[PDB]
């Protein structure tokens, strides 16, 4: 389909899979995301990463 | 041109931002190794040092011998739009014959989803949003009766003429879109698209939206950020007579196409007011239940 | 070798024998705007050296009933050095931070305080305490400058949130048994690529106690609370004359 | 036109129905997106963010409400006393409805997977000590000593530099998920008890406080998944929100 | 006008017909006419077993 | 017939769906289209074209409108006096709202963008000047004299055969797009101040005017764009029109 | 005096940076700005009237009676376009009858 | 829109009618299989017993 | 689609990209629209053109 | 409040006994010679 890109995600770093009978993408569903995760940033943002086996504290 | 070192070798204006961490592909629960009895000196994966601000490295493999499981339980459930992509009420709207509130056949409603608790709860969990949205809008009477009336709906962007009458000119809406609709058909729906002169949507703003001196009387506007103010929805009943029925419009959203930044702990008081999160200073509440002793159930 | 520490930008440097890592906000250092996500036209002005240095600008003293403080960013530094003068001649701003918060004790003593940075952190009032009454909060609570403010209620963090779930955000912990100070790096954080110093606080700095100071009498009775911190990569534009709000 | 037939559904409006819909501004192009950190993608990469457990989630009075957020240990008698005790069960009322992970647990019915609580001691440093933290399986009823706690899960923790240890409470489940457990035929999903006792005794010299506290921080494994979404259990709103 | 709504063990229980649960921000939720074909829809295998 | 179901949205009517409707006359073939000058193509066309900004906007009796297309220069004292000041928001009710720019901004409820303003100096041949005209962004109150003017954005400009100066409002804001400013919150959205000062004097020998016009003359540059269409704030029409 | 708008940019009177412009131009299209359905006529059928009481009206077919519209394409001289018509019909409170 | 036209048999509900419709669960995925004894699947299978 | 040519825009200097199910072409969507644009036609319609940088009038 | 606006250094006793403050060369002439009351305070070096 040669629709316009004006969906909210359009240029993300996780690809759609969508329906839409529109000329405007963000008529389309919601579909299916990307599986992707990063716990990390979040959960170790850390500058030096410890490992599991030594002591954080070194 | 560039001559002294301090200015070829300086990292102004360095526009990559660099990153720490790096997402993976994550369709399942991870598996379980096969583990045996350790029992060495240097080697301690079970002491940590929380001070450090991260959260513990330690697994099961590590502390207790298991065995191999393969894990095939999904993922896909807790996904921002399988999370969010769900229709909830954020508006309802009266249009009464005899009243106090809109009596004259018409009704403006400034756009705004944190009236409700449940669908407000969800959102305020982060703290950037952008995301495209299916609104779908439910008529009936009072007691959920349905009668052959015809609405009119009209989205008023900001500086675009609100209608003050049932007969306005504004209704003309030869420019804003209009949905006009029975009660009887079932429930309008469209797509709204992301709107925000911003990036993204934010249900919270630390400042303030002009300059100047803040004094007591403009203290209703800390926190207040133009860039979520999407407008006016406004209805009325299509005629220049007064509507022989006494309406009520719910509105549902939905979200699609999420994204979303900056997590951030989740309301734990009672919800007073939309545009703020003040709270009942006598009635703070543990967050959950309670107990007589730490040493019983 | 990783208790020991050496923070060095601009013409000034911290040392610290007994730290504990630091922290980068959500895994990634500060940078400059982009030409892509950049929309004001005129070329920006980066004083670099002269503004991305460490200011040390309040001390706050730990009691064994202190309840917890909270800082804006960046009303902190608004009249500050040159980058005061900078945020206040310029419309747009845009800067990363190092946050370093000093507090030393003896092997004796002990306590743990919670340092975070929560984003976009909106003041809330008790509403009158029966909650009938919609008030707000005064310039001088949500833009309490180098003094920062006394929370009122740090188990909702004048909010209605949970601090509980606080470390959900860059933070890290001053357990005087373990470390006697805390380093976060913090990204410029908005969504928008510049924004007004004046007018938005991108994230505000919370200092609380989780576990309350303690000593026996004899020991040291004063446990000062140093807050010291730099801008990163700090960007004007908007040029015109000097304005304070 | 095209032979067609109206089934059953036909008009009603399923609020978790992924359709179409008619978009109301034509050739619209929203506002680019610039870059903005702590982009989250699955709420899974939160439960694995530790937050603070309420164990000690006695005190209810406004003024005492910071005392959840940690519990005491002091110099015993050699006993092998208890230093407290709770439900491992994450989607349950008690200690862990403090935590980000109990919350965002409350909007699915189902969930599976490991969790672990780290235990931060903040005595001072010259305090010592070694406790006994064990996790009691389904079927196990709490334990009367310590002798009997042994016989399960358990980590023996000895204070020190690393001011931190961490109780995995492994995924032993007959279950493949579990619902969120509660009082009644639901105890059927319970995850089980841990508890806390002295292995030896707070030790510490003349001259530093005799009473410390533990601060508990609590997340999940990777190998935690939900499913099955659902309204949690709280509505934060008594009357209309004005 | 009806609205059959699915409520999930651990989901709060409607307890009048104006509960704040009906809110259904989560919970799937059917709105229908008495006048409407019958309502109908697809349901999963939901057993933890 | 095949198997369908009608979702929520059937039998609406939006203003702005763009869809297919049956041809009332088939096989209908219009009048050929002819060649026709000045076709547009893009309502952004229109904005790069100058039109006359009413910065002397005070005048309203019907026999003095025409003052308002100009305003006056003339000897001073040489203490760097005002000439005039006017709001840079074009989409705001003030001098730009006698500007096409302003008038088509009005169907729009975003713009984003640099301005520029021509002034043109319709004194006598025999007159010079020197005028610094500045331009403000958000933030700085109106300037109280010509040394803090001086601090933004400006044009000196010097009288001569050239009889026009452009000022560019260069796009500086914090949003990537403002939506119309007005009195009030929306004040976010304020583009900022345009001031004109004497930066020497209006100079003239005997024989001339003590007294000449200026005519400002605005418009946008080529990245100025506009989204997400409104319809004007004004309806002209009191009744039915007839 | 010659005719033309300035030829003057940002560049030129101030120092700039780089900006890479995305923002699209696609709404300020003539179907963009055009292309919205809009009211341009309103016929009444009375019972009881002094207009059209028989039951039947003729409307000469003239979309100048409404300033909304007649605004917008006022704007232009000459105009050439295709157009979709919808028709809304309901009592004078709006009722939907079986007529 | 595209020209349809409805045919008798519009609105029914069929009980032995095998047709799609729309999924209350959206993403979820079902507790995996594990293996049972004594699957059947075929009633003749019971026949002969 | 082997339709009709009349449609009020067929031969323009701007191709569109619509959908019709008629055999009449102006049943046809409004479509996308080609992002041309010439605004010197209305800004800068002089015989002999001036440079930036120079003078006007010389 | 003000000292901290100038070159410094915020030192941490803890093993490492000592700490080093550098004053760095920041001078207007190439070479000073040396600082007394007077004029000679033109070729002063600081304060510490
Ligand atoms: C026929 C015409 O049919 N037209 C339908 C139609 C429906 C809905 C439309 O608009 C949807 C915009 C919604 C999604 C934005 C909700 N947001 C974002 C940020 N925010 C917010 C943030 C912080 N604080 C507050 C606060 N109130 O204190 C509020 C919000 O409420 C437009 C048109």
């Amino acid at each position: 389909s040669h629709e316009n890109s004006n969906s909210a995600t359009e240029g993300s770093t996780i690809n759609y899979t969508t329906i839409n009978y529109y000329k405007d993408s963000y008529a389309a569903t919601a579909g299916k995301q990307s599986l992707k995760q990063d716990p990390d940033k979040f959960a170790n943002p850390v500058k030096d990463i410890f490992t599991e086996m030594a002591a954080p504290l070194k | 041109g560039d001559r002294v070192a301090d200015v070829i070798e300086s990292s102004i204006g360095d526009s990559v931002s660099r990153a720490l961490t790096h997402a993976l592909p994550a369709p399942t629960g991870q598996n379980t190794q096969v583990s045996s009895h350790r029992l060495d000196t240097g080697k301690v994966p079970a002491l940590q040092a929380a001070e450090i601000g991260a959260s513990s490295n330690a697994s099961d493999e590590s502390m207790i011998e298991t065995r191999c499981v393969l894990n095939s339980h999904s993922t896909a459930e807790t996904t921002l739009d399988s999370f969010f992509s769900r229709a909830g009420l954020v508006g309802e709207i009266d249009l009464p014959l005899e009243g106090t509130t809109n009596p004259n056949g018409y009704a403006n409603w400034d756009i705004d989803i944190t009236g409700y608790a449940q669908m407000r709860r969800k959102v305020e969990l982060f703290t950037y949003m952008r995301f495209d949205a299916e609104f779908t809008f439910v008529a009936c009477t009072p007691t959920g009766e349905v009668v052959p009336q015809l609405l009119q709906y009209m989205f008023v962007p900001p500086g675009a003429p609100k209608p003050d009458s049932r007969e306005s000119l504004a209704w003309q809406t030869a420019t804003n879109p209009s949905v006009f609709v029975k009660l009887s058909d079932p429930p309008a729906q469209v797509s709204v698209p992301f709107m925000s002169p911003a990036s993204a949507y934010q249900w919270f703003y630390d400042g303030y939206p002009t300059f100047g001196e803040h004094k007591q009387e403009k203290d209703l506007e800390y926190g207040a950020c133009p860039n979520n103010m999407m407008g006016t929805f406004s209805v009325r009943t299509v005629g220049t007579s007064k509507s022989k029925y006494p309406l009520v419009v719910r509105i549902y959203m939905r979200m699609k196409h999420v994204r979303a930044w900056i997590p951030r702990p989740m309301r734990n008081q009672n919800y007073l007011f939309k545009a703020n999160p003040n709270y009942a200073g006598n009635s703070i509440k543990p967050t959950g239940a309670s107990r007589t002793a730490i040493t019983t159930l | 070798s990783d208790r020991v520490a050496q923070l060095t930008i601009g013409n000034s440097t911290i040392t610290t024998q007994e730290a504990a890592n630091i922290i980068v906000g959500y895994g990634e250092w500060p940078s400059y705007c982009s030409d892509s996500d950049a929309t004001a036209v005129d070329k920006p002005t980066r004083p670099d050296v002269s503004v991305n240095r460490f200011y040390t600008l309040d001390t706050k003293l730990w009691e064994k009933s202190s309840k917890g403080w909270y800082w804006k960013f960046p009303d902190v530094l608004t009249e500050t050095g040159v980058f005061g003068q900078n945020a206040q001649f310029h419309y747009l701003y845009r800067s990363g931070f190092c946050i370093h918060v000093q507090c030393n004790a003896s092997k004796f003593h002990q306590g743990a305080l919670l340092v975070a940075v929560l984003p976009e952190y909106v003041i809330g009032t008790v509403a009158g305490g029966t909650g009938t009454e919609d008030t707000h909060p005064p310039y001088k609570q949500t833009q309490p400058g180098a003094d920062g403010f006394e929370l009122q209620h740090p188990y909702v963090l004048d909010a209605g949130i949970p601090i509980s779930q606080l470390t959900v955000c860059p933070h890290q912990w001053i357990n005087l048994r373990t470390n006697n100070c805390a380093t976060i790096i913090v990204p410029y954080i908005n969504a928008l690529p510049f924004d007004s110093a004046l007018n938005h606080c991108n994230f505000g700095l919370l200092v609380v106690p989780i576990s309350p100071l303690d000593y026996d009498q004899g020991a040291t009775p004063v446990i000062p609370i140093t807050i010291t911190l730099a801008p990163m990569c700090s960007e004007f534009a908007g040029l015109r004359q000097a304005v304070t709000q | 036109g095209f032979p067609t037939e109206l089934k059953p559904g036909t008009n009603q409006f399923l609020t978790t129905d992924d359709g179409v819909s008619a978009p109301i501004l034509p050739n619209f192009h929203p506002t680019p997106c610039i870059h903005i950190p702590g982009e989250v993608r699955n709420l899974l990469e939160l439960c694995q963010v530790e937050t603070i457990l309420e164990v000690n989630n006695v005190p209810t009075n406004a003024t005492s409400l910071m005392e959840r957020l940690r519990f005491p240990v002091s110099a015993q008698a050699g006993k092998g006393e208890l230093c407290a005790v709770f439900r491992a069960d994450p989607g349950r009322n008690g200690p862990w409805q403090s935590t980000l992970l109990g919350q965002l647990c409350g909007y699915y019915t189902q969930w599976s997977g490991s969790l672990e609580v780290t235990f931060m001691f903040t005595g001072s440093f010259m305090a010592t000590g070694k406790m006994l933290i064990a996790y009691t399986p389904p079927g196990g009823p709490l334990p009367k000593d310590r002798a009997t706690a042994m016989l399960g899960t358990h980590v023996i923790w000895d204070f020190g530099l690393q001011s931190s240890v961490t109780l995995v409470i492994p995924w032993i489940s007959n279950t493949h998920y579990r619902a969120h457990a509660r009082d009644g035929v639901f105890d059927y999903y319970t995850t089980g008890l841990v508890s806390i006792w002295y292995q030896t005794n707070y030790v510490v010299p003349i001259g530093a406080p005799n009473t410390a506290y533990i601060i508990a921080l609590a997340a999940a494994q990777k190998n935690f998944t939900m499913k099955l979404c659902k309204d949690a259990s709280d509505i934060l709103q008594t009357g209309t929100i004005q």
